[PDB]
This record gives C-alpha cells, sequence and structure tokens, in this order.
C-alpha cells in the first residue's frame, strides 16, 4: 500500500522491501497536467509487446510508450492508498 | 494453493486432473515453462 505525502501511517512504505537495486528493463519519468480533473489511461498488450497511452486534456487519448516483454500480463492491482486526511475514485 | 500428476505430467493417465496444462507458444512469446 502507498502513502501520501501531508500525513501518513508510521510505515509510510509498502511498495517492496529489496535493498540492492534489483536489474530493470524500463524506467521513465513523464509529465502530466497538474489543474486536472480526469486522466485518461490505455494499457494492452499484443504479441509480447505492451502498449500504454495516456491522455489528461480531453476524453480521447494519445500515445505514451510501448516496451517488449516476451510474456504474458495475467493480473493487475490498484495498491490502496493510506492517508490521515482527504474524493479518491479510480 | 496445495495439490496428481502421476506418475508424470507428460505420460499422465487422466490430463484432466493434473493443473499442468499442454499449451503451445503462440507468436512473440517464449517457453512458458
Ligand atoms: C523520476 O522522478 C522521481 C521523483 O519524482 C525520481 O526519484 C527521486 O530521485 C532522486 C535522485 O535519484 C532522489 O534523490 C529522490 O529521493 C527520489 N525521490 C523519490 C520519491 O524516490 C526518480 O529518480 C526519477 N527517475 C528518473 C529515471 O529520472
Ligand atoms: C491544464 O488544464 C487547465 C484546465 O484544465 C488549463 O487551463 C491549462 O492550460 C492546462 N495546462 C497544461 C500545461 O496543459
Amino acid at each position: 500500500h502507498t502513502v501520501c505525502k501531508s500525513k501518513g501511517s508510521i510505515r509510510n512504505e509498502s511498495w517492496h522491501i529489496d535493498s540492492s537495486e534489483p536489474l530493470c528493463l524500463f524506467k521513465k519519468n513523464f509529465t502530466y497536467n497538474v489543474s486536472a480533473d480526469w486522466l485518461y489511461f490505455h494499457f494492452y498488450q499484443e504479441r509480447g509487446v505492451f502498449y500504454a497511452y495516456y491522455a489528461d486534456v480531453g476524453m480521447p487519448t494519445t500515445f505514451l510508450f510501448s516496451l517488449y516483454l516476451g510474456t504474458i500480463l495475467s493480473h493487475y492491482y490498484v495498491m490502496p492508498l493510506t492517508c490521515n486526511a482527504i474524493t479518491l475514485e479510480y | 494453493k496445495y495439490r496428481s500428476c502421476l506418475p508424470d505430467p507428460i505420460s499422465t493417465y487422466s490430463p484432466n486432473t493434473c493443473p499442468q496444462k499442454k499449451v503451445v507458444v503462440g507468436i512473440g512469446e517464449h517457453c512458458p515453462g
């Protein structure tokens, strides 16, 4: 579970526990409009290639990125948020 | 979860019971296991 940057619990971090940096395949940062109402996302896979589309302004979405994994994705979670003052929809 | 796949999963008498199903590799994929 993830926490907020205003008033969190005692744990403050529950994503991973590994100390050493593991081998990765893709790690990037993107920017989005802060003064926005809704954020639209389109994730899918085809022939072992994972495609992702993102949009912050407007209803239609635009291409964001695409990578190669070689396997078949099975499950997905939401990582519930734990905060002290907060409304939150997904 | 816990478990017959006996005696072998390749030459099993009842393939509908063992969870290790027989599948083929598609396009742009690897051997599942
Ligand atoms: C993507 O941005 C995040 C911050 O939004 C970066 O994380 C920070 O990285 C710096 C430098 O490594 C650290 O000093 C901070 O402590 C990090 N903050 C957090 C919250 O982890 C991240 O490094 C960026 N990634 C890339 C590839 O640029
Ligand atoms: C963010 O959205 C607001 C209204 O939703 C708009 O006025 C502003 O120009 C947008 N900023 C960017 C950088 O898109």
